[PDB]
């Protein structure tokens, strides 16, 4: 019975998964970005109110 | 002799309008929120210390 390969998963890890891993590094970068951007609208929020 | 007599910048009211226009910077010292005055308090210690 059955039909599966284990060869395929391992291959997918070296090849395809590494390119997804570059993309997850970018979402890290996004994380950092929206700290500075949050602080900035906070400065502007005060300036508007004045 | 030349004796020091107190001075400060205070601005005229008519001047003010333009001062507001040309300052579009966030102002590191402006006396703002919690954040602005924790930056100040440190700045203030090094001010005095050098004096």
């Amino acid at each position: 019975n059955n039909n599966s390969a284990l060869s395929n998963v391992n291959s997918d890890i070296y090849f395809k998964l590494k390119k997804l891993e570059k993309e997850y590094e970018l979402l890290t970068l996004q994380e950092d970005y929206i700290k500075d951007e949050q602080r900035h609208l906070k400065r502007e929020l005060k300036r508007a109110q004045e | 002799t030349f004796l020091h007599l107190p001075c400060t910048i205070e601005a005229e009211e008519a001047e003010e309008i333009g001062v507001e226009h040309l300052l579009r910077d966030v102002r590191d010292q402006a006396a703002g929120g919690l954040s602005i005055r924790l930056t100040n308090q440190l700045k203030s210690l090094k001010g005095l210390q050098s004096k």
